[PDB]
């Protein structure tokens, strides 16, 4: 039913603006780079698999992780702890079965012990506020997907497939809002499967349109073509699966035609 | 007057940060 | 840290811990401290903790117990709310007597409809509500509390937990084990709550999940394919139900007028698409004459 559904768009478009990171926090980080960053959510993307956690899941931490390193200053040796402690707050809040803290202590192959994942899961609170229901791209797509015409799964895990890709890499992504890059993700995904384009009542739900996206669109467009040559390789194994219809296996279109 | 319902393929690997 | 808080006295043993009323030293506030003890070897922050505390520190409502403080030891986690006088449940029970006045049902229905509207258009589902989770003050308010069961949905939902609601508040398309649940399930819960107002006793008192439905369909009759499509078919429903007459709706709860009659039932739908929405709700007339009397305590 509908009936809550713009209510929810708003907040959520209202609150994703508060739980931004800092566009460029990774330039006051004294010993981390965005490489690491990049080689972290790959291995986070392992962690969910392994797990069985929604995409959801994943999303959150990833979140948690640039909101905690925007304020907070880390050395490397102890960027996986802040990881690992994001995955499990993560866990705690979205899953219905999280797993148990001995797990998030074993897929680190015990680099830190069990109370430094939970001092710092803590630490990591204390830095959030508590603010843990962050919206996400994930959040949007789903909605979203409700404007299809008709549903075709093989365009939702596409989008899924591009919304994640996001994740990995800071520059350029953070510059944009999880709305909009669920926009660019959705109509890049329904361009590749069907050839239709960004719908008219996207447009009257979201305010936005292909030319406000467009500047979205090609930095995933350029992400989506070099995906297969991308250091960090994990979502496209991901997507090769039944459970997402081999998806990363699709041939992008060599233009959007804008 | 009844109470509220509560509540390896994978190796664990410590991550290589180069640079 | 906590040594501005004076404890006062016990006010209802609260599962991770206990319940106080406590004063702040300096500035005279009266609250309710919720302990969670945290230990060692344990499971770390515990998740309702966790949800409990994100989503009430968006949920900022005249119907919404207020979280003050979260006051964050290593060694355990305290949660500072506004005190109120007592829960629903305890102020029902020393009413037993005379009963509650209608004007004063209508205002506790009408306000605990706008903080579930408030929850619902902010993505959370309550999926707790019962009269001791209903707090009451002095002047006539009423609040939703005991978020530690709440979670945030997304659109369209998941399939979440399964284990959700006090047994007899809990709606019928969890009973039967649907693939979805949403907000429906805490306007079932009002309305059973609506009721239990009128007559002060709960209008399904089961104590098994099979006891609860045969109850609801000798109050609602058994619903079928044409009353609830898909029925038929959800994970726990079987062809061996008896299938009972539905009676005259009047007799569900006798005393309640032509609007409340029109409102429960609404409420009480068996298809949760068609169940009303506590958004709707607001603009159904039984709250026409709406007031907001003082409760006598
Ligand atoms: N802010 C408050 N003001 C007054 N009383 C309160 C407050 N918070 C809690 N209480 C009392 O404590 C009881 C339990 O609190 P709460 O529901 O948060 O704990 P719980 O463990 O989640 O539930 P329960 O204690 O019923 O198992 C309530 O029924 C109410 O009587
Ligand atoms: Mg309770």
């Amino acid at each position: 039913v509908p009936d809550y559904h713009e209510d929810i768009h708003t907040y959520l478009r209202e609150m994703e603006v508060k739980c931004k990171p800092k566009v460029g926090y990774m330039k006051k980080q004294p010993d981390i780079t965005n490489s690491m960053r990049a080689i972290l959510v790959d291995w986070l993307v392992e962690v969910g698999e392994e797990y069985k956690l929604q995409n959801e899941t994943l999303h959150l931490a990833v979140n948690y992780i640039d909101r905690f390193l925007s304020s907070m200053s880390v050395l490397r040796g102890k960027l996986q702890l802040v990881g690992t402690a994001a995955m499990l707050l993560a866990s705690k809040f979205e899953e219905i079965y999280p797993p148990e803290v001995a797990e998030f202590v074993y897929i680190t192959d015990d680099t830190y012990t069990k109370k430094q994942v939970l001092r710092m899961e803590h630490l990591v609170l204390k830095v959030l506020t508590f603010d843990l229901a962050a919206p996400t791209v994930n959040q949007f797509l789903t909605q979203y997907f409700l404007h299809q015409q008709p549903a075709n799964c093989k365009v939702e895990s596409l989008a899924m497939f591009l919304g994640e890709l996001s994740l990995i890499d800071a520059d350029p992504y953070l510059k944009y809002l999880p709305s909009v890059i669920a926009g660019a993700a959705f109509h890049l995904a329904l361009y590749t499967v069907t050839g239709q384009s960004w719908p008219e009542s996207l447009i009257r739900k979201t305010g936005y349109t292909l030319e406000s996206l467009k500047p979205c669109l090609m930095d995933l467009h350029q992400t989506y073509l070099k995906a297969p040559q991308h250091a960090q390789q994990s979502i496209r194994e991901k997507y090769k699966n039944s459970k997402y219809h081999g998806v990363s296996l699709l041939n992008p279109p060599e233009t959007l035609n804008l | 007057h009844h109470a509220s319902p509560r509540k390896h393929t994978l190796k664990g690997r410590r991550l290589v940060f180069d640079n | 840290s906590m040594e501005n808080f004076q404890k006062v006295e016990k006010i209802g043993e609260g599962t991770y811990g206990v319940v106080y009323k406590a004063r702040n030293k300096l500035t005279g506030e009266v609250v309710a401290l919720k302990k969670i003890r945290l230990d060692t070897e344990t499971e770390g922050v515990p998740s309702t903790a966790i949800r409990e505390i994100s989503l009430l520190k968006e949920l900022n409502h005249p119907n919404i117990v207020k979280l003050l403080d979260v006051i964050h030891t290593e060694n355990k986690l305290y949660l500072v709310f506004e005190f109120l006088h007592q829960d629903l449940k305890k102020f029902m029970d020393a009413s037993a007597l005379t009963g509650i006045p209608l004007p004063l049902i209508k205002s506790y229905l009408f306000q605990l409809l706008q903080g579930l509207a408030f929850c619902h258009s902010h993505r959370v589902l309550h999926r707790d509500l019962k009269p001791q989770n209903l707090l009451i003050n002095t002047e006539g308010a009423i609040k939703l509390a005991d978020f530690g069961l709440a979670r945030a949905f997304g659109v369209p939902v998941r399939t979440y937990t399964h284990e959700v609601v006090t047994l007899w508040y809990r709606a019928p398309e969890i009973l039967l084990g649907c693939k979805y649940y949403s907000t429906a399930v805490d306007i079932w819960s009002l309305g059973c709550i609506f009721a239990e107002m009128v007559t002060r006793r709960a209008l399904f008192p089961g104590d098994s999940e099979i006891d609860q439905l045969f109850r609801i369909f000798r109050t609602l009759g058994t619903p079928d394919e044409v009353v609830w499509p898909g029925v038929t078919s959800m994970p726990d429903y079987k062809p061996s139900f008896p299938k009972w007459a539905r009676q005259d709706f009047s007799k569900v709860v006798p005393p309640l007028d032509e609007d409340g009659r029109s409102l429960l039932s609404q409420m009480l739908h068996y298809d949760p698409n068609k169940r009303i929405s506590a958004k709707a709700a607001l603009a159904h007339p039984f709250f026409q004459d709406v007031t907001k009397p003082v409760p006598h305590l």
